[PDB]
Order: structure tokens, then C-alpha cells, then sequence
């Protein structure tokens, strides 16, 4: 269960569990992204490591209008055409791997819409604050 | 009324500065398992996308001569050439006293080769046997002041050592796309009438540059880019006659050269597991290598270049004269084809004059008319200075054809005297920087400063 | 115009336009800052790429008191001595290149003032919250 | 002398096999099939995660 | 030397290979004594070797 207290679930101890239980303890997965020491050119080549992919993720998350490496609720409507499935069957008895397998075909459009939604909201807020 | 600061991130701003570029090539080179040029070994697979996006309203200043990209390309090519010869056999036990005699083949005799015999070490470390080989005269030098005509030596051991290029690696020019790293942008002058120095009213942005042929030539430019609208003349300054003038072409000029000798290769093994190739017998009638150009097309191109040059020198006519001369590598048109290095003479080509009287060549009385040139061949090559210049080019069996196109010329002003009415131009080569600068004039590299500030009628919420 | 919808303006498609039109679609300029693959020592040397300059920009922006790679309005007064120009002539018919050329001589003082303004505001807010 | 040259190995270096642990870099994970009756190709009903082999 | 004699140097002559791979000619040079060592136990004072 998740009520261990002092978390020592390892790198991927929560994988394969329910979404609700696996929703917590997400910090350990993100934190453990650094290791290694020098040997030769190839080691330093690989030592770019997550420094590039982590920056990619940070750019994508910040552009969408989210601060902090945690959950972030947006305002984009969920078009039912993508899934058209019951809420209970997804959020209670389904793991992340098969969900990603099912929803792997609709990634570009949602990211594109989220990219401009944050900019629109920021400009509207700037205009509202500048009006006074 | 009152206005306050605001910071913007991602604002597009350009600052010209120095940086390093990457090289990419088409995936066809990667198809070869091994020994396919150097692009597959040293460059990345490319992609034509994205297209060259055009900016709405921009203004910029372009400079061709004051650029460092050509220097970087030269350094990269030099490093690649030096690295490529490391594993190939370097020879060295071959500069022994050679006993050379006149070449007498079964089919006749040849004046451009000598039949040199010498002792070589077998697979045994200390054991020698006699061997023979045919060598070209320019690679043969008398040994000592003692006039003993039976002794000779290679043209070596007075400057530096030598190394033999691998046989499985070819010198074919594969196009290379020079791309910029992230954080920098490539700007392209789309104007086709650009003189070389000055602004362009239509500037685009490009991800990676188009194909660039790393070719080697002194007088003329081999197959490559083509002009868009009409002939354009580029020069650093016409006040000084020492500068090199690069002339482009609206249409190409075909050229074809060949060597029908039909040579064959031998196999001499020296040392542990390494062999040296050389030309042995010759089968078939002895003939002379030659080069072929069309006469009417060349004359039309010369007249077009003359009328284009009349604008800068309207008070003087135009004339062409033979090159300065001197060493073979300087005054001769030196190029490569199929691993064989050809040195042609352009004396029969640059001989004419033009006084503004255009002559039409639409008669086409004899479409088969052509101009022929005689050329020589060398094996020992000193491509550049202080790079381990000496290199040996192994021979190839059969006879070859080197059909190609001409799209540019290098000219130089002659020293005027007595206010002559017919100041001339002469061919003149030099470093490869001039060759490589004619294909990188459009591109410039800029750095992005995304951070900026501006005032606005807004304040921070407390 | 800016009403394309799905933005595909490229890396620098908005350069040379008006400030108001160019104010939007700033995400694409910042996002495209990663590329390359290994060949030799010099390639990996250049592969530091924007990882250093991006971190420089992030440090400068965060120190000033701004979260998110978007606009951020500060409270420093705009001393008219720097420009002393009309608002309309700058924000409607002027591009960023010539504006930066004009205002390139007054960069250090404003950054220095912004560095301490955020710290002062943070300390004041901390004192206000600690007083209760 | 018919194939290639030769070289003599140093005397102070030995050829004894020392075990080597192959570890994965950060951002990647090593999955281990714990089933001892695995034929070589197919799924495993008991999969663990390991830092280094 | 023409001007006299020196005790700290020796006039050593030896054969050296010319630009030709297999051809030798005589050459001479002055070498300091510490860089000169007797060749073998055979006490032939006319033969010497570098300390190498
Ligand atoms: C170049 O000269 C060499 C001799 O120095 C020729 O080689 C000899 O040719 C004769 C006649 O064919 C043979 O009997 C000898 O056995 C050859 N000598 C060796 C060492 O093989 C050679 O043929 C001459 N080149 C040409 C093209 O004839
Ligand atoms: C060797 O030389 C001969 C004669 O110069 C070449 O003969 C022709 O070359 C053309 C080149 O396209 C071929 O299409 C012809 O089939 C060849 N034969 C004839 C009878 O014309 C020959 O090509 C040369 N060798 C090579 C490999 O090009």
C-alpha cells in the first residue's frame, strides 16, 4: 500500500498499480535522473544523460503554463472522440502502461492546443491588469 | 501616462559572431558497408525539411571576403585528409638506388615512362630480390652531380617522407550540407544579382545549406552550382591587380578527357602484410591522353564575359594571354578523376580578344568542331603545405572517361603599362579558399539574443 | 497575419513585423534550441549548445522574480532619459532589431536594479507574512 | 609475414577473467526476467527491476 | 682543435645513412665525455658508445 510512511519504493516500485495509488510518490521517479563518472569520450557523450530530455520536459511543461514538477490541471476540453470510455474503468482499475498504449495516437494535437492556450490566457491577463 | 519596464523572452534578434558548424550528408553514403568517401564516417544523415522560410520585411549587410566559414571548412578538410592516411601503408623502403632504362613495350616505345629496376626486401626481414616497375618521368630525378645516366632516384628524401593512400577509399566529391547548431541561425541572400559585398533586399532563413562539392582545381571550376539569371563578377577590389577575380556562368560548358593507354597493375609485397602497387606492362597501341571542349560554346561564353566586363572597363578592349608559367603545379590546370591526377595545359584555350563587336555563332556550319588539349599525369602529389604533402596515387586498370561541366573561371589582371588600349587578363590559381568561397557567399551565421526589454502601461500585482 | 490558427511560422517567421503582431507566437523561438548528434570531440564540445545560455537566461529571469518563459511586468520606473520617445512610434511601427540597436547602451543598470528589487519585495512579503 | 605483423603482450598484464557489472545510465532502466524456466523467447510473469547486472 | 686542445670533448666519427635508404657515408662530431661510455669488456680504447 501507499501508507508506508518514509517512502523507499525505489525507482519504479509503483508501476503496475492503480492510478489512484500510483498518483502519489511521483517525486522519486523524477528525482533519480543522475549518475555516472568519467571514462573516455563515450562516457562523457552519454553523460549528457537526462540533461537534454529533462530540459525538453521542462520547456514543454513551462510553455503549457505549469510551475513545479507535479500535477497541473488545464482548461482544454476533453474531446470524447479520443477515448469515449467510462471514468471508473480508467482511474480505478487501469495502469499507466496500457493507458499510454491506448492513447499514444493523439499526442500532437493536444500539445499544440496547450501551447497556444497558455499564451492566450497570459495575454488576456496582461490586458486585464493593464486596463486599470 | 506612466510607463513601466517589461521583459520579453524569445524576441528575435540577430548578432553576427563566430561559431562552429556541423556537416550532414544523404543516407545513400551510409548504405555502403565500408570504404565509401568520408561523409558517412564524419557527417550525419540530413533532411531537406524545413523549407527556406522567407521573412516579411528585413534588411541586412552581407560580406563575402570577410568571413571565417571558409577557413573552418579548409581546416576540417585538412584534418580529414590527414586522418584518412594514418592506417594506409606509408612505404619508406623504396627510395633505394633505381637503375632506370628507356621503356620498350612489346607494341612499341613510350617517352613518358622509364623502366626502373631495384632490389626489394621479401617477406624475410633480411633478404632481397630484384623487381621492376614503370615510372613517370616527373617522379624521376637524377641522383647526384656525378653524371651517371644509369642511376636515378624518386623526387623525395629532400623535403619529407611519403605515404600511400588506401585503394578501397575513393576521392569522389560527395555533396556536404553545412548546418548550424542550435542557438544560431543561417541567413541566406536570395538576390541573384548580388555583387558579393552589400545588402540584400530579400533575406531568408535556412536550417542547413545545400550541397557543396569539395573539389580541387586551380584555373577553372568543375561541376557545381549555376547562376540563376546571368553572369556575375565578384572581386575584392579592382584597384589592386593581384586579387583573384571569380566569374560565374549562366550555362555550363561540357568537357571530356581520357587516357586510352589501358594500363595494368602489378603486386609487389614488401614487409609484413602490406603491398605496393605499380604500373607494369602496357597492352595495346601507345596513344596520348587528351581533353576536349566545344569551341562555339566557349567562344560565346568568352564574349558574354567580355561584354559583362566592359561595364567596369568601357574605355579599354579585352584580350587574353597565356598564363605566367613556372612550376607545373602552378600554371597547369590540375584536377583529379577516378584517383588519377591530370595536369592540362590551357595555352590553346586563353588566346583571343574582343573589342565590343559581338559576333553571332548561330550559323552552325560545323557542329562537330572542337578544341583539344594535351595533358600529363603524375603519381606523387603535394596537395597542400605542411600537412605531410607527399602522397602516392595508385594506378587503375582500363581506360577512363571524365565527362564533366564547367561553371566558373578564375582570372587576374595584368600589370598595365603605357596606358595600353588592350589591357589583358590571365588565368591564375592559388589556395582552395578561393574555390570554396564562391559557393558560400549567400550564407551568413548569426547568434540569437532572445532576451529584451520594453516599456508598457502595466505594473506588477502585489 | 497572426490569425493562421495552427502556428507553423518556423524559427524566425515573425521577425521584422510590428511589436504587437510579433508579441504573440514567442514560444516557437524559445522552444527550438536543441539539435545535433555525436561526431568527435568538437561535436560534443559544441553540444553544450544552449544548455549554458539557456541556464544563463533562466537564472537572470528567475532572479528578477518571473516564473514561466513568457512576458513579465515589473515595477521599476521607466526613466525617460534612456529613450524619451513616443509610445506609438515604438509599439506600433518599430521592429525589435532597431529598437535593440537604439537601447543597447542601457542594459547593465536596469538588470542591476531588477536584481535587488525582487529581493526587496520578497523580504517585505516575508516580513508581512511573519508578522501575523 | 603472409597475413600481417605481430606484437608481444606485456608480461605484467594478466588475462584472468574478472567479473564485470554492466549498469545502465540514468534515464534508462534494466528489467530482469525472474522466471527460471524461460525458454529464451517469450513473456515472463515475474519481472523485476535492477540497477546493475 | 686548431686553437689548441680540450679535455671535455671527444672527436667521434661514424657511418650514417644518406638520403638513400641503403647507402652510408662517414661523418664526424664532437661529443661530451659523460655521454660516452666504453662499448664492451674488451679493452679496445678506440671504440665507444653513447650512454644508451
Ligand atoms: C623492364 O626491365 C626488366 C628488367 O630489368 C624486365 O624484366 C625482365 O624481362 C625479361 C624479358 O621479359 C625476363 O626474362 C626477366 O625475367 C625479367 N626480370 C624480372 C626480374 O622479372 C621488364 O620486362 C622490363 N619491362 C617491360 C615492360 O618489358
Ligand atoms: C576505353 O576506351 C574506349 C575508347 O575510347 C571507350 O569506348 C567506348 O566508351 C563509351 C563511353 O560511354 C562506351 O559507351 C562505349 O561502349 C565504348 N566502346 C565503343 C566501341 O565506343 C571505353 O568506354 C573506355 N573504357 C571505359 C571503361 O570507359
Amino acid at each position: 500500500a501507499v501508507g508506508i510512511g518514509a517512502v523507499f519504493l525505489g525507482f519504479l516500485g509503483a508501476a503496475g498499480s492503480t492510478m489512484g495509488a500510483a498518483s502519489m510518490t511521483l517525486t522519486v521517479q523524477a528525482r533519480n535522473l543522475l549518475s555516472g563518472t568519467v571514462w573516455g569520450i563515450k562516457q562523457l557523450q552519454a553523460r549528457v544523460l537526462a540533461v537534454e530530455r529533462y530540459l525538453r520536459d521542462q520547456q514543454l511543461l513551462g510553455i503549457w503554463g505549469c510551475s513545479g514538477k507535479l500535477i497541473c490541471c488545464t482548461n482544454v476540453p476533453w474531446n470524447s472522440s479520443w477515448s469515449n470510455r467510462n471514468l471508473s474503468e480508467i482511474w480505478d482499475n487501469m495502469t499507466w502502461l496500457q493507458w499510454d498504449k491506448e492513447i499514444s495516437n493523439y499526442t500532437q494535437i493536444i500539445y499544440g492546443l496547450l501551447e497556444e492556450s497558455q499564451n492566450q490566457q497570459e495575454k488576456n491577463e496582461q490586458d486585464l491588469l493593464a486596463l486599470d | 501616462e506612466n510607463l513601466w519596464v517589461t521583459v520579453y523572452y524569445g524576441v528575435p534578434v540577430w548578432k553576427e559572431a563566430k561559431t562552429t558548424l556541423f556537416c550532414a550528408s544523404d543516407a545513400r553514403a551510409y548504405e555502403k558497408e565500408v570504404h565509401n568517401v568520408w561523409a558517412t564516417h564524419a557527417c550525419v544523415p540530413t533532411d531537406p525539411s524545413p523549407q527556406e522560410l522567407v521573412l516579411g520585411n528585413v534588411t541586412e549587410n552581407f560580406n563575402m571576403w570577410k568571413n571565417d566559414m571558409v577557413d573552418q571548412m579548409h581546416e576540417d578538410i585538412i584534418s580529414l585528409w590527414d586522418q584518412s592516411l594514418k592506417p594506409c601503408v606509408k612505404l619508406t623502403p623504396l627510395c633505394v638506388t633505381l637503375i632506370c632504362s628507356d621503356a620498350t613495350v612489346k607494341t612499341g616505345t613510350v617517352e613518358e615512362m622509364k623502366n626502373c629496376s631495384f632490389n626489394t626486401t621479401t617477406e624475410i626481414r633480411d633478404k632481397e630480390k630484384k623487381e621492376y616497375a614503370l615510372f613517370y618521368k616527373p617522379d624521376i630525378v637524377p641522383l647526384s652531380e656525378t653524371n651517371n645516366t644509369s642511376e636515378y632516384r624518386l623526387i623525395n628524401c629532400n623535403t619529407s617522407a611519403c605515404t600511400q593512400a588506401c585503394p578501397k577509399v575513393t576521392f569522389e566529391p560527395i555533396p556536404i550540407h553545412y548546418c548550424a547548431p542550435a542557438g544560431y541561425a543561417i541567413l541566406k541572400c536570395n538576390d541573384e544579382t548580388f555583387n558579393g559585398t552589400g545588402p540584400c533586399s530579400n533575406v531568408s532563413t535556412v536550417q542547413c545549406t545545400h550541397g557543396i562539392r569539395p573539389v580541387v582545381s586551380t584555373q577553372l571550376l568543375l561541376n557545381g552550382s549555376l547562376a540563376e539569371k546571368e553572369i556575375v563578377i565578384r572581386s575584392e577590389n579592382l584597384t589592386n591587380n593581384a586579387k583573384i577575380i571569380i566569374v560565374h556562368l549562366h550555362t555550363p560548358v561540357e568537357i571530356v578527357c581520357t587516357r586510352p593507354n589501358n594500363n595494368t597493375r602489378k603486386s609487389v609485397r614488401i614487409g609484413p602484410g602490406q603491398t605496393f602497387y605499380a604500373t607494369g606492362d602496357i597492352i595495346g597501341d601507345i596513344k596520348q591522353a587528351h581533353c576536349n571542349i566545344s569551341e562555339e560554346k566557349w567562344n560565346d561564353t568568352l564574349q558574354k564575359v567580355g561584354i559583362e566586363l566592359q561595364k567596369h572597363f568601357p574605355n579599354k578592349t579585352i584580350k587574353y594571354n597565356q598564363s605566367a608559367g613556372g612550376d607545373m603545379e602552378i600554371t597547369t590546370h590540375s584536377f583529379n578523376c577516378g584517383g588519377e591526377f591530370f595536369y592540362c595545359n590551357t595555352s590553346n584555350l586563353f588566346n583571343g580578344t574582343y573589342n565590343g563587336t559581338y559576333i553571332s555563332t548561330n550559323s552552325s556550319a560545323n557542329s562537330t568542331s572542337t578544341i583539344t588539349l594535351q595533358c600529363r599525369i603524375k603519381q606523387i602529389i603535394n596537395m597542400w603545405q605542411g600537412v605531410g604533402r607527399c602522397m602516392y596515387a595508385p594506378p587503375i586498370a582500363g581506360n577512363i572517361t571524365c565527362r564533366s561541366n564547367i561553371t566558373g573561371l578564375l582570372l587576374t589582371r595584368d600589370g598595365g603599362t603605357n596606358s595600353n588600349e588592350t589591357e589583358t587578363f590571365r588565368p591564375a590559381g592559388g589556395d582552395m579558399r578561393d574555390n570554396w568561397r564562391s559557393e558560400l557567399y549567400k550564407y551568413k551565421v548569426v547568434k540569437i539574443e532572445p532576451l529584451g526589454v520594453a516599456p508598457t502601461r502595466c505594473k506588477r500585482r502585489v
